[PDB]
């Protein structure tokens, strides 16, 4: 799953036996529930610019 | 960096200006508030490791405007299998004497997991290269931090299009008018994928930048990305340079 499309995950993506998968986010983020998105949980995420993020919040 | 243009202050807030008795030496790349990614091939020639200083939040360099964080380097730690002088494997972690405060203009570039940058980030075809390396071949670095688009190749493309390893590949274009060079080695090759901006690449070097027929080399961040996370798991060691195995 995970090497299609990023198995529908914003992130990290692990296969497990069976038709399982389950996405992650980098230390900062939180997965939402619907299992694939993830939320900045600080103020200053990686990868993200703080100056384009105020411009469109 | 050839042919780019200004990057906009605080648009690539994770670039570093790494500094040797005040001389700019390389760029590099923040990825957590005290580990700074960067190019082995800096550090080649170093006399006094004491000397080697860090500058986070950096833009126009004639001027100081209160966002840089100037820092120490605690440690630059290279893989054992990197050879002064050479491409393959040039890549090093460096950590700082004491952490970065992330702001508007200080904020770490991710660094991806292995699977994902191997699976999807390697199929992004644009990602952006910065620095303040020299705007021509044989030209004045630039005064303003600079940044460009590059498009990556597959190295079979790479070969047939212009020795590229498994631990590199290219991106740029063979007419010689965009390119990384001489000022920028150590840099961030940055990918974005939904939303989100994630290190793919250390701009290396070659023979000579922006030449027709050759595109930039980079060092492949997917094949370091375990190696880089064992060293952020571990304490420090005496003696600023490290040589770690590698894998
Ligand atoms: O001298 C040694 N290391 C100290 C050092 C420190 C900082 C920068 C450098 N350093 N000098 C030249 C360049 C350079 O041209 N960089 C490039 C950047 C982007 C691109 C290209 C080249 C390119 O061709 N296409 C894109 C560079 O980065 C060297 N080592 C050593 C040399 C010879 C023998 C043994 C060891
Ligand atoms: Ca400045
Ligand atoms: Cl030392």
């Amino acid at each position: 799953i995970c090497v299609n499309e990023n198995g529908g995950c914003e992130q990290y993506c692990s296969d497990h036996t069976g038709t399982k998968r389950s996405c992650r986010c980098h230390e900062g983020y939180s997965l939402l529930a619907d299992g694939v998105s993830c939320t900045p949980t600080v103020e200053y995420p990686c990868g993200k610019i703080p100056i384009l993020e105020k411009r469109n919040a | 960096i050839v042919g780019g243009k200004v990057c906009p202050k605080g648009e690539c807030p994770w670039q570093v200006l790494l500094l040797v008795n005040g001389a700019q030496l390389c760029g590099g790349t923040l990825i957590n508030t005290i580990w700074v990614v960067s190019a082995a091939h800096c550090f080649d020639k170093i006399k006094n490791w004491r000397n080697l200083i860090a500058v986070l939040g950096e833009h126009d360099l004639s001027e100081h405007d209160g966002d840089e964080q100037s820092r120490r380097v605690a440690q630059v730690i290279i893989p054992s299998t990197y050879v002064p002088g050479t491409t393959n494997h040039d890549i090093a972690l460096l950590r700082l004497h004491q952490p970065v405060v992330l702001t508007d203009h200080v904020v770490p570039l991710c660094l991806p997991e292995r699977t994902f940058s191997e699976r999807t980030l390697a199929f992004v075809r644009f990602s952006l290269v910065s620095g303040w390396g020299q705007l021509l071949d044989r030209g004045a670095t630039a005064l303003e931090l600079m940044v460009l688009n590059v498009p990556r190749l597959m190295t079979q493309d790479c070969l047939q299009q212009s020795n590229i390893t498994e631990y590199m590949f290219c991106a740029g274009y063979s007419d010689g008018s965009k390119d990384s060079c001489k000022g920028d080695s150590g840099g961030p090759h940055a990918t974005h994928y939904r939303g989100t901006w994630y290190l793919t690449g250390i701009v290396s070097w070659g023979q000579g930048c922006a030449t027709v027929g050759h595109f930039g080399v980079y060092t492949r961040v997917s094949q370091y990305i375990e190696w880089l996370q064992k060293l952020m798991r571990s304490e420090p060691r005496p003696g600023v340079l490290l040589r770690a195995p590698f894998p």
